């Protein structure tokens, strides 16, 4: 099975840039992208996708900021980035799903997120 | 080594429920997925569910969706499935396998009989060898559902048996026939004894089988 | 979902020859396709993941190549041992994993002949009031058999059923069982009881009779 580095939580305010939720795989052994299939979860539902076989992303409206860096991929680095407008909306357990073949694996990250009060 | 023992099949109702065990050993259990295919009398094998090794994703072929649950408990190692609202069409060989991919490990298969018939135990009648080579058998009549086992002489004669599928009777119970080949001089010698198993109605029968 | 076609649907191949089954993905899958052997009512086998990998503890000949859409599974030289229906699977995560239609694989062989054999119902089976007569076929090729039963000359119909096993694992032959059923009545009415057997393997029908009450 797929092993990751992992992180408990991830917190962000209005200070962050770009909102990124880490996913470190640390037994990728796949020397191309054809083989690898990315999938993002949150509340149940796919938010992202990479299909190395099509080569193809895919979002759905509510996460349309939503990527991944596919050069850091081979690395075992499967981290999510999107915009502060969709992160600020989705906060919560987010899981990373990475499959490799017959290898896969996931890992669940929660996002925070604290309203300042004034 | 790896195991997948399931247990839970056997015959039910139309519209009735069943749930399925799988324990499984051997491999680390939470980190896989786990799945069930099925396969229906003179059919292919029609994949059914998945779940994930943590239990957080479920999936299922659109042919049991709605009724079919499937679930597991990784403190126990035991994998589950639920099945409700059965029809005839869900009368199959269900497996457990590992993975959701490359299924590397199966389950024994259990069958589950969709039948509003009653369970009927067989009995067991000799084909005596009669006149190099001698044949002699096990004729297992009138049981339901199946499936009945036969082994010789506990599992020390395997040799020359033939051991026919099933046939289903008019009267809608199973017969089958189990025969050995052996050399003529051991008739006199040589004890052969078939014994036949019919877990649904716990029957268990060892018939000896001598020539005359 | 992504559908498999394979083909063929069955092949009959002699022991020694190169067995060659495909598989046709309706959409690029990279190397995410199966190969399986499975054994009648026996849970199947993985024989080859990811198309091209060899499952650990699987003979040398089987080898599976292919990747995108097009996969081909292969038997270098068959043994008698790997009759079978085999059968591909599409693994890709963006959609159900599948399994193709299968292919069984039959053992090619010459003609054998049959050996016949007879056996009356048993006293216990007569005491509880039924009587099943069985004929037996043993280790013939082809699995085309005719049988007819004959009880004092008279052909019969309508009250025997017949089965047939699976390719035996060493030499591919069949064996075939037919009973007849009478009633205990019916059955002590008459004394000839005599299955004819037809079969490519003989130049003329083979008969094995018994005599009730002998
Ligand atoms: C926000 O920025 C801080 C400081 O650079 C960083 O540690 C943190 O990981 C960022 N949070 C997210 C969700 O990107
Ligand atoms: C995969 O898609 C990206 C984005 O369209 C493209 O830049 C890249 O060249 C593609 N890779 C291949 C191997 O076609
Ligand atoms: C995320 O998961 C952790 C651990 O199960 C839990 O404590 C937390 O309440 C979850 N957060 C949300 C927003 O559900």
């Amino acid at each position: 099975q797929l092993l990751f580095n992992k992180t408990k939580s991830v917190e962000f305010t209005f200070g962050n840039d770009t909102v990124v939720i880490p996913c470190f795989v640390t037994n990728m052994e796949a020397q191309n992208t054809t083989e690898v299939y990315v999938k993002w979860k949150f509340k149940g539902r796919d938010i992202y996708t990479f299909d190395g076989a099509l080569n193809k992303s895919t979002v759905p409206t509510d996460f349309s900021s939503a990527k991944i860096e596919v050069s850091q991929l081979l690395k075992g680095d499967a981290s999510l980035k999107m915009d502060k407008s969709d992160a600020v909306s989705h906060t919560g357990n987010y899981t990373c799903e990475v499959t490799e073949l017959t290898r896969e694996g996931e890992t669940i990250i929660e996002l925070k997120y604290r309203v300042v009060s004034w | 080594e790896v195991q997948l023992l399931e247990s839970g099949g056997g015959l039910v109702q139309p519209g009735g429920s069943l749930r399925l065990s799988c324990a499984a050993s051997g491999f680390t259990f939470s980190s896989y997925a786990m799945s069930w295919v099925r396969q229906a009398p003179g059919k292919g094998l029609e994949w059914v569910s998945a779940i994930s090794g943590s239990g957080g994703s479920t999936y299922y072929a659109d042919s049991v969706k709605g009724r079919f649950t499937i679930s597991r408990d990784n403190s126990k190692n035991t994998l589950y499935l639920q099945m409700n609202s059965l029809r005839a069409e869900d009368t199959a060989v269900y497996y457990c396998a590992k993975s959701y991919g490359a299924f590397d490990y199966w389950g024994q298969g259990t069958l589950v009989t969709v039948s509003s018939a009653s369970t009927k135990g067989p009995s067991v009648f000799p084909l005596a060898p009669s006149s190099g080579t001698a044949a002699l058998g096990c004729l297992v009549k009138d049981y339901f559902p199946e499936p009945v086992t036969v082994s010789w002489n506990s599992g020390a004669l395997t040799s020359g048996v033939h051991t026919f599928p099933a046939v289903l009777q008019s009267s809608g119970l199973y017969s089958l026939s189990s025969v050995v080949t052996v050399p003529s001089s051991s008739l006199g010698t040589q004890t052969y004894i078939c014994n036949v198993n019919h877990k649904p109605s716990n029957t268990k029968v060892d018939k000896r089988v001598e020539p005359k | 979902d992504i559908q498999m076609t394979q083909s063929p649907s069955s092949l009959s191949a002699s022991v020694g020859d190169r067995v060659t089954i495909t598989c046709r993905a309706s959409q690029s899958i990279s190397s995410y396709l199966n190969w399986y052997q499975q054994k009648p009512g026996k849970a199947p086998k993985l024989l080859i993941y990811a198309a091209s990998s060899l499952q650990s503890g699987v003979p040398s000949r089987f080898s599976g190549s292919g990747s995108g859409t097009d996969f081909t599974l292969t038997i270098s030289s068959l043994q008698p041992e790997d009759f079978a229906t085999y059968y591909c699977q599409q693994m890709h995560p963006r959609a159900p994993k599948t399994f193709g239609q299968g292919t069984k694989v039959e053992i090619k062989r010459t003609v054998a002949a049959p050996s016949v054999f007879i056996f009356p119902p048993s006293d216990e089976q007569l005491k509880s009031g039924t009587a099943s007569v069985v004929c037996l076929l043993n280790n013939f090729y082809p699995r085309e058999a005719k049988v007819q039963w004959k009880v004092d000359n008279a052909l019969q119909s309508g009250n025997s059923q017949e089965s047939v096993t699976e390719q035996d694992s060493k030499d591919s032959t069949y064996s075939l069982s037919s009973t007849l059923t009478l009633s205990k009545a019916d059955y002590e009415k008459h004394k000839v009881y005599a299955c004819e057997v037809t079969h490519q393997g003989l130049s003329s029908p083979v008969t094995k009779s018994f005599n009730r009450g002998e």
